């Protein structure tokens, strides 16, 4: 058994970061490895054997340990690193094998407001008698944004979601989809709608709507 | 294997073939199991140079090359310390296993020599492989594995023939003493066999004498074959392989 | 070169799950194969493998119920997990050990895209699909067992600035998900901006155009 | 040769090319001219095993091989008699030929280096033949003589470089003092450009450090190319060439 | 055969080797077993030069080349009158053995199609052999049988696919109607398969619809391989095999 | 060239090499220059398939092939529309040299025939190249510009002989009309000679009677070689070159 | 596999100006070279170029004052242009032609980097370089002969983010350059952030630190 | 002689786009190519005659034509695809061969306002009694962008240049640097300095400036 560490780390592009993993006994004979998953995708080996770089991956990656003790250590962010981080190890042959709970990266970039959306319920939802507001904030930093909705200035609570991309491989923002859900008989009650996203990169709230007809 | 019979299909349960990654795992070298978890084999067909494991698999006795295999994956190489080139000496290797073997009856170990055991010439030994059966001539498709028996020389007789029709001064010693040499014009191992076993039957046991080393082309006149002495290394083997 | 899962994608308790994977080229001589689990949120875990020698290996709590297995005469190798509950709902991979190891996780250089299984009573249910009027996109809503969803654009051709978003249950136990790109306004009707959708755990596909 | 550009018509005027009988007298070895009726080469090219001197010939200097050959006959073949393998050391030979040579502005004779001599590093030395280009790669069809500046290690350097990735221990003592080390990934002797000479510029004049003799692959990483050490072998020289 | 699987053990009991003499009986051609007594073959493989017959033996369908051997001689051989080369056309020969054959659960005869047999495209189609996998590779040592399923195609549109990128004026026919066209350029026949039958499941019996004849390259763009069309030769076959 | 000498430093002013791109600009093929911009030689050498025309160069008469080269570039290719194989028949075709060649004592062109030539046999014909100089030897690395005299035989006489030894049948004409037969099993063009002309002196003027085409082996028993005969393609030449 | 140009940079009225094109690896037998002109805001002028048949072929108007060359013996193609004039200033390309021919420009598959020639009756000067206070910069300034100018950052070890401007004349009639990145303050000091510059027409070289 | 035809173009990522080229003769046999040219790089060959793609080359690139009239085009605009292009070809052998006069392609992306920075004069400057003040606009569009001067609130005229950089391979923004010279004597006259970007992504003038100590 084996921990890993730190658990998440945050850093900014260019930089150089290190990762740790220990455990209570010794590897076999350098059976040790790390790999590399990405949001939605299968595992990737970086660093096998301890110390051996996998072909086409990129030198800004090393890796050296103990027996014991274990390190992981890039020499520059890029975009693409954003990734969680595993080591894995075999303590004998046929049996005690494990892999660690895991690091998870962060790749830090200058700030952006969200740029905001808002779009009506469509046809058939309507003719389902069912409703649903869309409402989209794209490519912000940081994550810290909440989105209000009003509607008739009559501020709403509960009966809605929200859903965040992890962040990009290549511009390294996300988007944020919110949606407030509803019934048709509601939907025809009010008129005006709107929601108001807060950011950390914005001087104040700022509003964006439409209304029913 | 020049010269020689197929193997009867009981007659050395202790054969391996060696396979190197490719388009197919090909069989280059040979070797024996001396325990259960260790194959014994040549330095030259591992090193001098460290090897990827990920190319290397073990195959333990078969009749026929390829038809039925089950390749074992290996664990650990391990190649005497003082080897660079075979001429020179010390062309011995042990693999271990990465899984244990079931002895079997039709897979059982071979037996090391004592160290007082010197096999003076007129003992019967064979040598077994699926090396090259001539000079230039690959294995037929088949692949049936081959035995010879071979004569034994004495070393001094040995390094006497190597000087014949060579520039080489008759003081400088080229078979060495961890060496061993037999066969004639007639009989010899060839490429590919090397690794591979030589037995003798001493009061009715099979040991191992010797590695297949090296050699002056095959069947060649006045270079009988080269191998590795067993009993010399006795002392290095037993550091690794439980006795 | 490469490994393919396979799997029912939704099953009940108390059946036996089977999952194959099968080698697109090569053969699989000389090489081990194992099982990876990944529940939802946590990370790896190991279940088990066969060695290049045809030896299984397995973890501690496998051992109960696994077999692994393979099959020569199909090129595939093959897990079977008894009496499955819900604890049991994760993402499954296979992957290559190239030095034939029964049982060693420091080395694994090749992997499946994985395959997702979800233990439940409940039963499937296709989804319905609504175009969002022009940024623009898509939206696809109150389908159930959610993994294998797929979105597409224009047959895939809209490669580019598409975004999708993680699922999320709504209160009625059900799954939804949006689909989104932003575009120049002149681009509009110049391009055909269809939304492809389609879900296999109700052999569901279904196409619609977009428009104001 | 490995890297470096073509010869200038005029630059090694002591190049030497040894040639065997068969559909053509194709080339096979280097040399260098010595005295006006002594050729220096390496052992292994001619030995250990006695040749017969009908199918040898040797071809002086010419820019590019076979297109105006005048092959000269050998009348004696000298090989040192400590020599077995390249790899054990002693790798030097001699050739009488039949009949001198007549110096001239197209052909004269390289300096052998005084006993004192070490070669340190930093010197500026080159090596000359028309050997393989590259790792598996034949001369094309003109066959020019090429050349190329080597650099020049310390045999200790060189002795460490070749236990990286290898199994030998360290202790092993792999390149021996009557050797010589050269070259680098992107400068080297290969194959065909063995026997060879190995010259430096000391003092305003051209010296003769080394025959090129052996190593693992052309262009290696940490493996430079082993020549034999001129200065070792200076009173076995003398011995038969008339100083 | 490119792509495609292993064959099952029991599926193409019609599957003919044809070997020749040499170190051993080496592989060079297919053939179907089209009566207990007859052969059926491409006439590239024996002709248009006269072989004499101590050279030639038929194998029958085993799973593996060369491990379990039975070779059959042969008493005639009749290549049709009109064959020069391949790309002229009539590429069809007959092969009679000594020995007729026990038809058996293993081995039974394919079955020749009616005159009036077109095979349009979509029908499902086989080749079946022991060539090359791939455009230089020869089949690995295990050697077993292998089989792909093909597309058909129309004469007119192979014809004008052969016109693609080459200098033959379009008015020139290439493939020729006693030819048949099959394959793309991920299924193919190849170097090896030659004379090997081509069959197509009609009405759920097998039928023999052409023999591997001739292509440029194997899985090319736009060069389908060509096969020799059964149907156009029938009056010559049943002029010697006993319908 | 199989037989003959080498050839006088004047005699064929007309002989071209053809060279392809690679590690090399290596011969493959020969032609004959017939007009200050044209090549006149065999279309299997550079059909029927379509070739980047970066990959081929002119070189014209030299007395050793490398040894001092000017490699023209070649702006146009053309082939005889009814091409696909040699034995079908048409295998001739044209190279537009981008830039023309001075008239020079040592580069002339060759004539054509008239119409009504038909170089019965007992005339003086030879032919010139750089082909193998028997069955599976290459030309030696000086590489000379061979030449041979070989005799004619009428086109009946030559396919009569094609027919011994072979299966085909004696109505089926091997040997067409628009090709000439030459050459005996001492005295042949082979491998390496194909697109090369064969040239007659009649009333004291050098004609081109053919171009080296096919055969069933070089020198072989009742197989003289095949040449496209050049009457008979005169119009379509003189459709393209200036006469 | 690749084309060097070679040449002054700086030459003036009434010398004449040479050129040399060297082949990396691989003989140059079988290729022709061509030379290629760009005048400042204008295209592409042909200049002429030499067959693998060593035929050479010239433009209209080069064809009074222009020889192009081959030397096999240094693997070298050279240009030389007599009576050069201030109209003359321009970039030079060297340009392979893999068909041999020596006058095509439809397939100029392989290019020098090319080389940058200045006509002028000035003399060279070497810059003056500045530190610009932490985004952070660096700037060159004041200098003449100004196109073999190169600027790199901690020996290049910053490749990122890095922009470089348009070298403007100042109204005494010379050369002045910047170079920037932006970095997050942390970064500060973290970083050798060392701005390296060289001057090529005028042999100079010289390096600074950036700090506060 | 040739022409070619448009000067130059302006559109949207993802779109298609077309470049005509025409002559007074025919090619001579089918000798016509098209290179890409880069800010402060060789030209590339895309095209060779007529229409073969050169290897490496996606598959985005297309060109046809017909002995006198050619066209090159795009499937689908990226970010890179910002550069000239040129048609090429021959009309003989050894004779008249020519270029065309190029082709300038913009991509046009989501605008951004400039991000804006100015800086004193450092040391060096001061100890030889120059000074030049630096301001920064970068990854904006479009182009259209302009900056004032104001020293002690008293507007500067002259005395100052700009600089650009090419749309970026990347990104396609660009970065602008403009400076103001200045003596010592003149610097030491005035303690507070200003610049103010005017560009067509901001609500008004932004002023950003320091102060002399």
């Amino acid at each position: 058994q084996m921990t890993q560490s730190p658990s998440s780390l945050s850093a900014s592009v260019g930089d150089r970061v290190t990762i740790t993993c220990q455990s209570i006994k010794s590897v076999y004979n350098n059976r040790l490895g790390w790999y590399q998953q990405k949001c939605g995708k299968a595992p990737k080996l970086l660093i096998y054997e301890t110390s051996i770089l996998t072909s086409g991956v990129p030198s800004r990656f090393s890796g050296s340990g103990s027996g014991t003790d274990f390190t992981l250590t890039i020499s520059s962010l890029q975009c693409e690193d954003f990734a969680t981080y595993y080591c894995a190890g075999g303590f004998d042959r046929s049996g005690d094998t494990t892999f660690g709970q895991g690091t998870k990266v962060e790749i830090k970039r200058t700030v952006a407001a969200p740029s905001v959306f808002i779009f009506p319920p469509s046809d058939e939802q309507l003719k389902s008698g069912t409703a649903s507001v869309v409402c989209l904030l794209n490519n912000f930093y940081p994550r810290e944004a909440k989105v209000q909705w009003k509607v008739d200035n009559a501020l709403q609570s509960g009966n809605s979601q929200e859903s965040v991309t992890c962040q990009d491989s290549k511009d390294c923002t996300y988007s944020l989809s919110s949606t407030l859900t509803l019934s048709k008989a509601d939907y025809e009650k009010h008129k005006v709608y709107a929601c108001e996203v807060t950011h950390q990169g914005l001087s104040s709230p700022v509003t964006k709507s439409f209304n029913r007809g | 294997i020049v010269g020689g019979q197929e193997a009867p299909r009981s007659k050395w349960p202790w054969q391996v073939s060696l396979r190197v990654h490719g388009p197919y795992w090909m069989h280059f070298c040979g070797g024996s199991l001396i325990h259960p978890q260790w194959v014994l084999t040549a330095a030259h067909c591992v090193g001098p140079d460290v090897k990827d494991l990920a190319a290397l698999r073990v195959q333990l006795r078969e009749q026929h090359l390829y038809y039925q295999d089950q390749l074992l994956p290996v664990s650990r190489i391990i190649v005497h310390p003082q080897f660079y080139t075979a001429q020179i000496g010390a062309d011995i290797a042990l693999l271990e296993l990465e899984e244990p073997v079931n002895v079997s009856s039709h897979v059982h170990t071979v037996t090391l020599p004592p160290a007082s055991e010197t096999f003076p010439p007129g003992m019967p030994c064979w040598v077994t492989g699926w090396g090259d059966v001539d000079n230039d001539e690959r294995l037929p498709p088949p692949f049936p594995l081959k035995q010879v028996k071979v004569p034994i020389m004495e070393n001094h007789i040995c390094d006497a023939k190597y000087h014949l029709g060579a520039y080489t001064g008759d003081d400088v010693r080229i078979v060495r003493d961890d060496m061993l040499c037999a066969g004639n014009t007639r009989r010899d191992s060839c490429q590919g066999d090397s690794g591979g076993p030589l037995v003798c039957k001493v009061n009715g046991t099979w040991l191992q004498a010797g590695v297949v080393s090296w050699g002056e082309g095959c069947a060649q006149p006045n270079r009988p074959g080269i191998y590795t002495r067993v009993t010399y290394y006795l002392d290095w083997i037993h550091h690794y392989v439980p006795k | 070169v490469q490994l393919v899962e396979s799997g029912p994608g939704c099953v009940k308790p108390s059946e036996t799950l089977s999952l194959t994977c099968t080698v697109s080229r090569f053969s699989l001589i000389g090489y081990a194969i194992t099982w990876i689990r990944q529940p939802p949120g946590k990370g790896l875990e190991w279940i088990g493998g066969i060695s290049s020698a045809a030896t299984t290996f397995y973890s501690s709590w496998a051992k109960s119920r696994v077999t692994i297995s393979v099959d020569t005469s199909k090129n595939q190798f093959s897990l079977k997990l008894s009496s499955v509950t819900a604890a049991d709902t994760a993402v499954y991979y296979c992957a290559r050990d190239p030095r034939g190891y029964g049982a060693a996780l420091d080395r694994l250089d090749l992997w499946g895209q994985g395959t997702c299984v979800t233990v439940s009573s409940f039963s499937t249910k296709g989804p319905s699909v609504f175009p969002l009027a022009p940024a623009l996109g898509c939206l696809v809503k109150d389908y159930f067992c959610e993994c294998p969803v797929t979105v597409s654009w224009n047959s895939g051709a809209l490669t580019s600035g598409v975004h999708t978003f993680p699922a999320v249950l709504q209160s009625s136990g059900l799954y939804s998900l949006s689909s989104v790109v932003t575009v120049p306004s002149s681009s509009l009707g110049t391009q055909t901006y269809i939304c492809n959708v389609n879900h296999k755990p109700s052999n569901t596909k279904v196409d619609k155009k977009v428009e104001p």
